[PDB]
DNA sequence: TACGGAAAAATAACACGGCGAATAC
DNA sequence: GTATTCGCCGTGAATAAAAAGGGTA
RNA sequence: GCCUUUUUAUU
């Protein structure tokens, strides 16, 4: 690479990052890990 | 007149003026701050009781249910002091308090306080951590300014700060704009006079409050003015005076200080004041008209030629207005009531509301001040809001009354005007002591109050048919609060106790950091100096320098913690010019107050000074006094120095900025394997060993019947029993908080009897009652081939061979089993457990304990290279290592209760049956099962030692700071040697005398030299086997040198067996003690020289190792006390090529435990790039840590053969770049 | 290590780092300073999609203005007043 | 890259994502940070040669 | 992603990241039931403050605080600060290869050496042993050759010398506010667990052995491994980057060798000899029947061409002549030579020499300075400095000049501002009375017989040769030594108008210990808290002007500034 | 087996420049 | 329109060791 | 396998 480019996130941008969705928000189990 | 352990090893003292008041309890600070908290005393002023009777009774809203208080009791804790040290269980008693429910009562018990060992330390999770003392700001009115450049901006500042002991802050701070601001919190300043109308006050009741009133007079001219004789100081007026017909005021000049006397005389309440004088001033009166009602002036506003005419048509001849002056009385407050938008009480409720309804506004401020759980002053409290304020009593209600917020208005006018001085936050009245004791009364009132809002909450729902005490309050935030602040606070230190000075110092330890503190990485520069009001209470010597100068401060020898809590050193009163005996503690606010004498003054027979004009001290800096105008006196030379700089020799004589580079180092010095005292002391090293509580202390005097280093019993005598006798169990290599060794010693004989005060077994560190933190080695301060380029120091051979220095280090080895304890892994060292044995030299690699997981891989831990050595003991506890102890303390038990009750024998059933109940009774304590972390089934603790050698590397220094490492084990051939044959033991280099004033390690290189030339005379008389009488003669020779000592022995006391076991304990050297002011001169130490063989010049020839040539000019040899520190090279050094890395970012890790990757930090990239290194900085931050695919393909290379560096990707980039892409920024690479 | 996820949230949220900063890049944009700006994101006062009112404002604003003008709250008002406004405009 | 290692991260990075500010990969900070050779060194020739590439 | 805030056997981030995923399901949940407006502008709220309180912390209505009191680390906490990745994990990069320990003296070794440990240097170089086992054919593997450097046989070891008798290791200090505090060296193999760092270097670093521990670093591959010998050696690190007089300055030891030796005495052992040359000294005094100082006729060949004459050169300069180099003049070695005499003794020897007769220069002073500072036996007691006999006189007439000064107060000749500036007048007279009253004491003090009159010669006190060359000890430094230490300062910054009437030797009192201390621990103060001033304004110095590079030959303007040197003072 | 966040905490309260915002004249 | 004060905000060296704590019923 | 606070200590 020769340069880095700083812009705004677009909502399209940020959703070509993710490969996919995540809908908890307990992190992992509580009896296994 | 002297004590047993004292005749053995009797210490010459070199004090020319005598100490008239023995040393007190140096942990008078620690165990009085917390006896007075045990107990249940009737008083509420010191104690748990002030936090008792501060929140009980508990009274809920309209409940009706009250929660009486009447007594609480503390029973017995549940483990020892020796259990808790090893298996993890806190210290702490069941503290159970009496509850009554009325509209039945029980002994509940709801939560536990660690409880105070005769250390005077804590045990919290099996190590040993001791809460520290505060410099905090104390709780009163503050007056303080900052002149200069300081938010400044060309005018002086002054803010008043009231302070409680807890709740809201209040602060009144001025402006460039010169008006009243209040602060509350620190938060956006609010104008004056919203913070006078919340208090039920009108607008014409502010103004005649802080300003004087005047009387006006109409007649048939337009107005006239009473005069007042308390204004015209100061007055610069364009007109002139006049009073019937005299002339006092010249119009357009300053008048001088004679028409002020001159006025006095014809007082005259009449003038005449043309109207263009009162234009300019304020009105502050509201007037209402007599025939319409309507208001004819508004609230503080200026007059003019209209508003004059208006007072005609009114009606009334009386207008009461204020004064305006520069100097006398500021209008700084009138000039506010412009600046606030509202004036009206509702109104300004509502503001403080928004610092927005009206009966929240209403509550929020008396529950601000007014209210006594929010805000709280105590005693000491409202003592500063007194003094401050110069009220007539000292006792007060803890809440802001409505007369005490005007009162500190009037005060703050005359330190703007300079009438009243201003105060200082570095004085030691402004510094309050929030002690043990102080705190956990705090503390436990936090868990007290966390359960009175539980039970205002569980009564509600509560059928009140006689409900238990268990069930109302609530276990978890009782016990949770005390064990936050005794565990993971700013408050509880992790207490290092390697050296029992550093035990003691760790007590008188006063740290500002906290809650109520200020930190230390954002404080100010002018509260890291010291002020001339620490004279007495904190030393300036013991200050840990970095990043924490001047917070944490160590507390003087005979400085003591008032029930206030402010600072008090004893002094000498001063009646007619004649000292007395008696003492009189006095504070920093007396100390301003009286002139106090300095110790270092002649004194004759009767107490008078020998010179007319003698040196001393007011206000703490240096003065000139008489000795009749004298008050005070300083009752010792040991006021202004602490428990660890008093043991520095020569303080004196040594610097200060090299003072405080010496005792921080002293606080860390390793135990040794062998114990020797020092050579030149102070009196002082033998009341640190009597004072810690890891030094064994008799608690009462007699004979010994066996002593073994395991345990020491002593057969108390006829008067001071009361039967049985006594035992103590020596601690014998245990594991202390800095991972090193502790054990205690034997120190008297079978057969010798002991008083209360002796002692019968010395500490870690420690011989006879002395405290040995380090060895005399012949010291000879020259410079030797190199190695002495700086103050390193070059070591002997024969140091490294009899053990003069190698300490053990004792390393915790825990073993967290979540996981079974059989090492079947898919050796020697294991007994066929899992768990290693006693005594296993094992080596750095190997397996220590067996831990698999049941699946089978081996994922157990194993011991770091290099602290390989053998283990002590494996304390296993909640399997065939488990039941070894249970058995070894059960013959433990019956060693120590068969030994008790075998010596009363020569009814007899009935005393021998009450001994085998109480060893069940102390063998359920034992095998029952042990508290620990929820999660596991057993943890066991290897107690792992290693034989710390001396080698190139590990840091030494003395006493006096000579900061060095080991330079290289040179050999007892190539050190300097005397011309009796011994070489020297150390090689310092002598070019630190230049850089800093520290000649005083060469008084004690002197005194050492003598005192070892003594040493050796009697070891001469020894070996030579002569008489027993002319052996006296020489030790009482030797010990009537100076000009007056105050110890003044007699030799013919001692008997002849007592002197031929005294040239024993002599037999290595003489121990000299000297105090840190009172000391031994030049000409003493000179004439000691003249005793020995050895002649009078503390220089002598002598010839070179390596070379066996003499030097033209000689070198000062002599037995300097050096240390050995805690800071080793086996510590403090950590290599790593390959290891673990970073979970967060691919990276290596800190510590020696997790493989040492070195941090090479934001300043070190500047001074690798600066050299241009482009390649080398390329590498490492790339291939060391960051390329992932790099380091890989790196090390597939070097082994390869090839040094080939490959451009890559770094992955420590990637983690900053998903940073940046979990925000709603986008950035990428091109 | 490099594979990311995402969230689907109901409503729009303004980003905090834009908002706080000095300037706020959010209140360059709709012309107002750091009070008002906030005050409508944390659901105190209401903007049109210009004009800041607060929420006793609004009961009067649906039976004078409502059919001429529509106003929202939180970021969702901002979202649909930077999807009004024109950069060339 | 530069700018954001000093200080004001919060403020610095929002004032390059709202301008653009396309680095040149010029600078000894940016180069530290991204993790490649410093042209202020023998580097600097491996610049020159880069220049002379693009 | 999940490996950027990984859970552990709990975090700080993943525990807020719950704050934000439990408001996005509960809005989710408001949708599909026609949750009524006054719960749901309550809940976007929270959920507005959800990713406020993880995107950022500190700059909101409340910054959210952990269970523990301490504020939770949000993604802003993480990325800015010393905390961030910025100064932490991408300026602060941990390093492998790489140790760390205190550090030694070591005067045997040379210049571009120093001493690495043994199991210390073998745990650094773990690789570069394993490539020299695969290259040779002992243990052609990976798995065997971890079992061989963990035996410590007798073939690791001539292994290891193999690999380090030439290579570059880089010395690197913890605190590096100088360009010299990473050095590199070429290490031996030594016993001890310490590095011995060259004494010769030991200014440059600005560190003292203090008992300093302090980081170690390894170049790997060969295109890094010539930075460190071409850029980052001792050899060529001779000058400053500050100024033109050179970083290696020999400091404490070194010099005090150099000025035993270099010094004029009569009634010497072996006056008045005439000697064949240089070199005849050292069998001259290691014999033992002359001493180092004696004044003599040694024969001397000078160089740019060689010239020689009889001059007057004592025996310890004339063992520096075997010592410099062909081409270095006489004249600047004739001197006492001094610490700040030996400054330009090294400048002039890189200015007309060069570097390559620098590094064998510069060595062979480290090693004569230092094993004939053995022979000097220069030291410090009670017996070297003397408190002279006009010190007594003076205090006690200063003691008598504030008697008639004070009188004079309480009858009223002079005001309170008037008489705070005479104490100090007539005390800084007084210490300047008995600043030069101890200098001629330690001066022209101890005299012997030179077989006639009574001459008045420099006076062989050790405390004057540590004052003199200016090696350690300043004028002002003795002067608070065998003298009074005279005014010291208060905290706010005034002076104590009565200062220390006595000095060190025969010890100060309580409350002269305690003025002492009001300069002493503030000093100490100012020490400590501005290296946190001084530390960030090593930060803010680079970081602005870490872009400008040379990178231009020549441009062609004429543009400048004008110079003018410091002309407003008194003397230039 | 559930919600993670609010109001009280009987909270902790610094200092030397700086940038933008809300007023007086 | 022009300053002007202030609320909040940037920064407060570097580097090794130990300790708890890692959500509350 | 760690991470972050707090305390001690070093330069
Ligand atoms: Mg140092």
């Amino acid at each position: 690479f020769d340069a880095i480019k700083i812009a705004l996130a677009s909502p399209d941008m940020i959703r070509s990052w993710s490969f996919g969705e995540v809908k908890k928000p307990e992190t992992i189990n509580y009896r296994t890990f | 007149v002297y004590s047993y352990t004292e005749k053995k090893r009797i210490r010459k003292d070199f004090g020319k003026r005598p100490q008239v008041l023995d040393v007190p309890y140096l942990l008078s600070i620690q165990l009085d701050s917390f006896q007075k908290f045990i107990e249940q005393d009737p008083e509420g002023q010191y104690g748990l009781e002030a936090a008792f009777r501060s929140v009980f009774p508990i009274q809920s809203y309209s409940g009706n249910s009250e929660l009486q208080y009447v007594s609480y009791r503390l029973g017995e804790p549940v483990f020892d002091v020796q259990e808790c040290q090893i298996r993890g269980v806190t210290y702490s008693a069941p503290l159970r308090v009496k509850l009554r429910l009325v509209i039945k009562e029980q002994e509940v018990y709801m939560g536990e306080i660690p409880l105070m060992t005769d250390n005077g330390t804590f045990v919290i999770n099996g190590t040993e951590r001791v809460i520290v003392s505060q410099l905090h700001r104390s709780p009163g009115v503050f007056f303080d300014s900052d002149k200069g450049k300081t938010h400044s901006s060309g005018k002086v500042l002054y803010n008043a700060r009231i302070i409680p002991y807890r709740g809201s802050w209040l602060d009144f701070e001025f402006d460039p704009k010169d008006n009243l601001f209040v602060r509350i919190d620190r938060r956006r300043k609010l104008p004056a006079t919203i913070i006078l109308r919340a208090l039920n006050y009108t607008t014409e009741q502010i103004l005649d409050l802080f300003f004087e009133k005047v009387i006006f007079e109409i007649r048939d001219n337009k107005l006239q003015m009473e005069l007042v004789p308390e204004r015209l100081r100061g007055e610069t007026a364009s007109f002139d005076i006049e009073a019937n017909g005299k002339v006092y005021v010249e119009k357009g000049r300053r008048i001088t200080a004679r028409h002020i006397r001159q006025l006095e005389k014809d007082d005259v309440k009449l003038i005449e004041v043309p109207v263009e004088y009162i234009a300019g001033k304020v009105v502050a009166k509201d007037y209402i008209d007599e025939s319409t009602g309507e208001l004819i002036c508004a609230a503080n506003m200026e007059l003019s030629l209209d508003l004059l005419a208006k007072l005609s048509q009114s009606g009334h001849k009386r207008i009461e207005t204020l004064f305006t002056n520069d100097l006398d009385h500021g209008p700084y407050i009138s000039e506010t009531l412009r600046v606030d938008p509202t004036n009206d009480r509702l109104s300004a409720l509502v503001e403080i509301y928004r610092m927005p309804t009206r009966e929240a506004a209403e509550s929020l401020f008396e529950n601000l001040f007014f209210s006594e759980d929010r805000y709280d002053l105590s005693a000491v409290g409202r003592m500063k809001f007194n003094r401050s304020l110069l009220r007539e009593e000292i006792e007060g209600s803890g809440i802001l009354s409505k007369d005490d917020i005007i009162d500190v208005m009037k005060k703050l006018i005359d330190i703007r005007n300079g009438k009243g001085e201003v105060d200082d936050i570095d004085h030691l009245g402004n510094r309050r002591i929030r002690s043990v004791g102080e705190m956990a009364e705090n503390q436990f009132r936090v868990g007290l109050v966390r359960v009175e809002r539980a039970v205002k909450e569980r009564l509600s729902l509560g059928d009140l048919d006689t409900l238990m005490p268990q069930d109302m309050i609530n276990a978890k935030p009782i016990s949770a609060a005390v064990k936050e602040f005794f565990g993971s606070s700013q408050l509880s230190q992790f207490m290092d106790q390697n050296n029992p000075l550093s035990e003691i110092t760790h007590k008188r330890r006063i740290s500002a950091l906290g809650p109520g503190g200020l930190t230390r990485e954002r404080a100010g520069f002018e509260v890291r100096d010291v002020h001339p009001t620490h004279y007495g209470r904190v030393c300036p010597i013991e200050t840990p320098e970095g990043p924490n100068i001047g917070l944490i401060n160590s507390l003087s020898v005979y400085a003591q913690t008032n029930e206030y809590g402010f600072l008090e050193t004893p002094y000498r009163k001063v009646t007619d010019g004649v000292v007395t005996d008696e003492i009189h503690y006095l504070s920093a606010i007396e100390e301003g107050n009286y002139v106090i004498a300095q110790a270092n003054s002649n004194l004759d027979e009767e107490g008078h000074f020998v010179e007319d004009l003698v040196t001393c001290r007011s206000k703490g800096e240096s003065s000139l006094f008489s000795r009749d105008q004298v008050d005070y006196m300083d009752v010792s030379t040991q006021q202004v120095v602490s428990v660890g700089a008093s043991l520095i020799p020569f303080l004196e004589h040594d610097d200060a900025n090299r003072a405080l580079m010496g005792a921080n180092m002293q606080r860390q010095a390793v135990p040794t394997l062998r114990a020797d005292k020092p050579l030149v002391g102070t009196g002082m090293e033998r009341a640190v060993a009597v004072d810690s509580g890891v030094t064994a202390v008799a608690k009462r005097g007699g004979v010994v019947q066996y002593v073994d280093a395991s345990r020491i019993v002593i057969k108390v005598n006829e008067d001071e029993m009361y039967a049985g006798i006594d035992i103590y169990n020596l601690t014998k290599y245990t594991r202390s908080n800095q991972n090193t060794c502790i054990n205690q010693m034997p120190c008297v004989s079978l057969g010798e009897p002991v008083e209360r005060g002796d002692v019968l077994a010395d500490g870690p560190s420690t011989d006879l009652g002395e405290l040995a933190l380090g060895q005399n080695m012949r010291v000879a301060f020259m410079p030797w081939n190199g190695y002495n380029f700086e103050d390193s120091i070059l070591v002997s051979e024969r140091v490294v061979q009899e053990d003069r220095f190698t300490t053990i280090h004792i390393q915790e080895l825990a073993c967290v089993s979540r996981e079974e304890i059989t090492a079947d892994i898919p050796l020697s060292k294991l007994d066929e457990s899992g768990i290693v044995y006693i005594g296993a030299e094992v080596t750095g690699g190997d397996i220590l304990v067996g831990k698999v997981t049941p699946k089978v891989k081996d994922s157990s831990l194993r011991v770091p290279n290099g602290v390989s050595g053998t283990v002590i003991d494996v304390q296993v506890f909640t399997d065939k290592r488990a039941l070894e102890i249970e058995e070894m303390q059960l013959k433990q038990a019956k060693k120590d209760l068969s030994e008790e009750l075998q010596i009363l024998e020569a009814q007899y059933d009935e005393l021998k049956h009450e001994f085998e109940k109480k060893l069940e009774a102390k063998r359920r304590k034992i095998t029952q099962g042990d508290d620990l972390a929820p999660g596991v089934l057993k943890i066991v603790k290897v107690y792992l030692a290693v034989k710390r050698r001396i080698q190139p590397g590990d840091k030494m220094a003395g006493r006096h700071g000579n900061k060095g490492v080991i330079s290289k084990i040179n050999p007892i051939e190539d050190m300097p040697y005397d011309e009796n044959g011994t070489p020297v033991d150390i090689v310092l280099n002598p070019l630190g005398v230049p850089s800093r004033m520290n000649i005083g390690q060469i008084l004690e290189t002197h005194l050492g030299m003598a005192a070892k030339g003594i040493g050796d005379k009697i070891n001469a008389m020894l070996k030579q086997q002569q008489e027993v009488a002319k052996l006296r003669e020489f030790i009482q020779r030797a010990y009537d040198l100076g000009a007056d000592v105050r110890q003044k022995v007699d030799l013919s006391t001692f008997s002849d067996e007592e002197v031929m076991r005294l040239a024993e304990n002599l037999r290595k050297g003489m121990p000299i003690a000297t105090p840190v002011f009172d000391g031994a001169k030049e000409a003493e130490i000179k004439e000691l020289l003249k005793l020995g063989d050895l002649p009078t010049s503390g220089q002598i020839r002598l010839y070179d190792g390596r070379t066996g040539e003499q030097f033209e000019r000689p070198v000062t040899v002599g037995y300097m006390y050096m240390l050995k520190l805690n800071h080793l090279v086996d510590d403090k050094m950590h290599a790593r090529s390959t290891g673990s890395y970073s979970l967060v970012t691919q990276q290596p890790l800190g510590g020696k435990a997790q493989f040492g990757g070195q941090r090479f930090g934001e300043m070190e990239v500047w001074a690798l790039e600066a050299y241009g290194a482009a390649y080398t900085l390329q590498e490492m931050l790339t291939v060391k840590s960051d390329d992932v695919n790099g380091r890989t393909k790196m090390y597939k290379n070097i082994v390869d053969g090839n040094h080939q560096m490959e451009p890559g990707m770094p992955e420590s980039f990637n983690v900053l770049l998903k940073e940046i892409r979990s925000l709603g920024i986008n950035i990428e690479l091109e | 290590r490099e594979r990311m996820g995402h969230i689907e949230l109901a409503s729009p949220t303004a980003h905090i780092w834009f908002l706080k900063s000095l300037p706020s890049r959010i209140g360059l944009l709709l012309d107002m300073p750091l009070r008002d700006i906030e005050r409508v994101l944390y659901f105190e006062s209401y903007v049109v999609i210009q004009q800041i009112l607060t929420e006793e404002q609004y009961l009067d604003a649906l039976e004078e203005f409502g059919d001429e003008f529509d106003a929202k709250m939180g970021a969702e008002a901002i979202q649909a007043l930077l999807k009004s406004m024109d950069l060339e405009q | 890259i530069s700018a954001a290692s000093f200080q004001e991260t919060t403020r610095v990075l929002t004032e390059a994502a709202v301008a653009g500010k396309r680095d040149e990969l010029r600078g000894l900070k940016e180069n530290v940070i991204v993790g490649r050779l410093i042209p202020a060194g023998t580097g600097y020739a491996y610049h020159q040669d880069r220049m002379r590439r693009r | 992603p999940p490996d950027l805030r990984p859970l552990v056997p709990t975090s700080d981030l993943n525990d807020l990241y719950r704050r934000v995923i439990n408001r996005n399901n509960r809005l989710k949940r408001l949708l599909d039931l026609a949750a009524p407006d006054i719960i749901v502008r309550n809940e976007k709220r929270m959920l507005q403050e959800a990713v406020d309180a993880l995107l950022d912390n500190g700059r909101r209505g409340r910054a959210i605080t952990g269970s523990n009191k301490r504020p939770l680390k949000s993604l802003a906490d993480m990325i800015k600060g010393k905390q961030g990745r910025f100064r932490q994990n991408l300026l602060g990069k941990r390093v492998d290869y790489s140790g760390r320990s205190v550090i030694t003296v070591g005067p045997y070794l040379r210049l571009h050496q120093c001493g690495l440990p043994k199991k210390m240097a073998l745990e650094l170089f773990k690789p570069f042993i394993y490539g020299k086992l695969e290259l040779r054919g002992l243990a052609t593997t990976i798995k065997a050759a971890k079992k061989m450097v963990e035996r410590e046989e007798a073939v690791v070891w001539d292994i290891l010398d193999e690999v380090i008798r030439e290579h570059p290791v880089l010395l690197n200090r913890a605190p590096t506010l100088h360009r010299l505090g990473i050095q590199a060296f070429e290490p031996v193999l030594i016993e001890g667990k310490a590095i011995q760092l060259h004494p010769l270097v030991c200014a440059a670093y600005n560190a003292d052995f203090d008992g300093d521990q302090m980081a170690v670093h390894v170049p790997l591959t060969l295109e890094a491994q010539l930075e460190a010998r071409a850029l980052m050696m001792s050899t060529n690190n001779i000058l400053s980057p500050a100024n033109g007089e050179p970083i290696i300055v020999p400091s404490q030891d070194v010099v005090l060798g150099l000025y035993y030796m270099t010094r004029d005495c009569v009634n010497a052992k072996g006056e008045g000899m005439v000697l064949t040359g240089p070199k005849e000294a050292e069998r001259l005094y290691r014999s033992g029947l002359a001493s180092l100082h004696a004044r003599v006729k040694v024969r001397i060949t000078e160089y740019e061409v060689a010239k020689t004459s009889l001059k007057d050169t004592t025996v310890g300069r004339a063992i520096l002549w075997m010592i410099v180099p062909k081409g270095l003049p006489y004249s600047i070695v004739n001197q006492a030579l001094g610490k700040k005499a030996i400054s330009k003794m090294l400048n002039t020897c890189y200015r007309i020499l060069g570097l390559k007769p620098t590094v064998i220069f510069a060595d062979q002073i480290m090693y004569t300075g230092f094993a004939y500072a053995a022979r000097s036996g220069a030291s410090v007691g009670i017996d070297d400095m003397v408190i002279p006999e006009k010190k007594h006189e003076i205090i006690s007439e200063a003691e008598a000049e504030v008697a008639e000064i004070q009188e004079q107060f309480q009858s009223g000749l002079v005001t309170a501002g008037e008489r705070y500036n005479k104490v100090i007048d007539i005390w800084a007279a007084a210490n300047d009375r008995v600043s030069k009253a101890m200098m001629d004491n330690l001066q022209t003090e101890t005299v012997i017989n030179r077989d006639g009159q009574e001459e008045k010669q420099v006076s062989f006190n050790s405390i004057y040769m540590m004052a003199d060359s200016g090696a350690r000890g300043s004028a002002a430094q003795i002067r608070q030594l065998a003298g009074m230490r005279g005014l010291m300062a208060k905290p706010d910054g005034s002076i104590i108008e009565t200062p220390i009437t006595a000095n060190f030797r025969e010890g100060l009192n309580v409350l002269q210990y305690f003025i002492s201390t009001h300069g002493a621990r503030k000093g100490l103060a100012d020490t400590a808290l501005k290296t946190a001033n001084s530390g960030y304004l090593t930060r803010r110095l680079v970081d602005v002007a870490q872009d400008l590079v040379v990178t231009e030959d020549d441009c062609g303007t004429h543009e400048g500034i004008m110079m003018t040197p410091v002309i407003e003072g008194g003397d230039v």
